[PDB]
């Protein structure tokens, strides 16, 4: 009534379906409490200008005419922002202009 | 350390002085921003 606590599997390849080897990836996550460092991705789509769109540009939702803008953004910047403190134009994420 | 996002912002600019911080006006650009969700209290730099 000693007995050693690890026993391996008998797996052969003749064994019914069942006692066959199955994988196991458990994708654990625990969730929701704290700054986010992974995502599922987020698609996008192919740029038009000159129409009237539902735009939404990194996640800042809206709708305008979109146009080529004459004004330089510094590297670090993406939103353009009027006298109203209001979004009047902003960078493309893809191919940046 | 803002929400658990630590945020770093920096500027280089040359200089010619002997022992103070210069009497000027400049803007640091934000480089990088890390979501390391940590507690942070203390800080101690790392010279050679
Ligand atoms: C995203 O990928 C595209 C390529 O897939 C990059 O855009 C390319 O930029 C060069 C230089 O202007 C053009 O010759 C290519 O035609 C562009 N590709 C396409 C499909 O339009 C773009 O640089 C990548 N994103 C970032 C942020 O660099
Ligand atoms: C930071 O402190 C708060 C309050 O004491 C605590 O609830 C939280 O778990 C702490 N976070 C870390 C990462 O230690």
């Amino acid at each position: 009534n000693c007995y050693f606590p690890l026993q391996s599997y008998g797996f052969q390849p003749t064994n019914g379906v069942g006692y066959q080897p199955y994988r196991v990836v458990v994708l654990s996550f625990e969730l929701l409490h704290a700054p986010a460092t992974v995502c599922g991705p987020k698609k996008s789509t192919n740029l038009v200008k000159n129409k009237c769109v539902n735009f939404n540009f990194n996640g800042l939702t809206g709708t305008g005419v979109l146009t080529e803008s004459n004004k330089k953004f510094l590297p670090f910047q993406q939103f353009g922002r009027d006298i109203a403190d209001t979004t009047d134009a902003v960078r493309d994420p893809q191919t940046l202009e | 350390n803002i929400d658990g996002y630590f945020k770093i912002y920096s500027k280089h600019t040359p200089i010619n002085l002997v022992r103070d911080l210069p009497q000027g006006f400049s803007a640091l650009e934000p480089l990088v921003d890390l979501p390391i969700g940590i507690n942070i209290t203390r800080f101690q730099t790392l010279l050679a």
